[PDB]
């Protein structure tokens, strides 16, 4: 249809979590939307000459009633990612807002520096609204992002292992 | 504080 539809396989302490399906606003930030679809299926080559892809990638930042944060697939600890145009790419628009839980929305570091990061809401996130791009929402497994809230802390250190398995596009 | 930055996290 005209929203992508991509999935995420979530393994907590190294044991299945479930399955979580988004929804891709691909309608309304195309760009955005597109750099995180074929980061699930692999389908691009980056800059260190591996092919960019959520699969075995983490979730390094989780803090309860916030957010899941991950997506850093070259250092897996925030301080990298790389988008399908570069090390970075411009904010598409803010049309969405993080009104509420299960939203996918762009983790950056200031203004136009978009890469591989991204986050999903566990609660309404207000303060975030026109700074990040809120490009999905969670369709199915709120349930497995409610797993992973449980393995959070308020300083954002995940202490048991929260991986992506398997990833693609349905 | 509250943020999702990508590098230099703060409060």
């Amino acid at each position: 249809s005209k929203r992508s539809k991509v999935f995420f396989d979530i393994s907590i302490d190294n044991s299945n979590a479930g399955r979580i399906i988004f929804e891709l606003f691909s309608d309304i930030t195309p760009r955005t939307c597109e750099n995180f679809r074929a980061l699930c299926t692999g389908e691009k080559i980056g800059s260190r000459g591996k092919n960019l892809h959520y699969k075995n990638s983490i979730f390094h930042r989780i803090i309860p009633q916030f957010m899941c944060q991950g997506g850093d697939i070259t250092n897996g600890n925030g301080s990298g990612g790389e988008s399908i145009y570069g090390r970075s790419f411009t904010d598409e628009n803010f049309n969405m807002k993080h009104d509420q839980p299960g939203l996918l929305s762009m983790a950056n570091a200031g203004p136009n520096t978009n890469s591989s990061q991204f986050f999903i809401t566990l609660v309404p996130c207000p303060w975030l609204d026109g700074k990040h791009v809120v490009f999905g929402k969670v369709i199915e497994g709120m349930n497995v992002v409610r797993e992973m809230e449980k393995e959070g802390a308020k300083s954002g250190y995940v202490k048991r292992s929260v991986v992506i398995t398997d990833c693609g596009e349905l | 504080x509250l943020l999702v930055t990508a590098g230099l996290v703060l409060a």
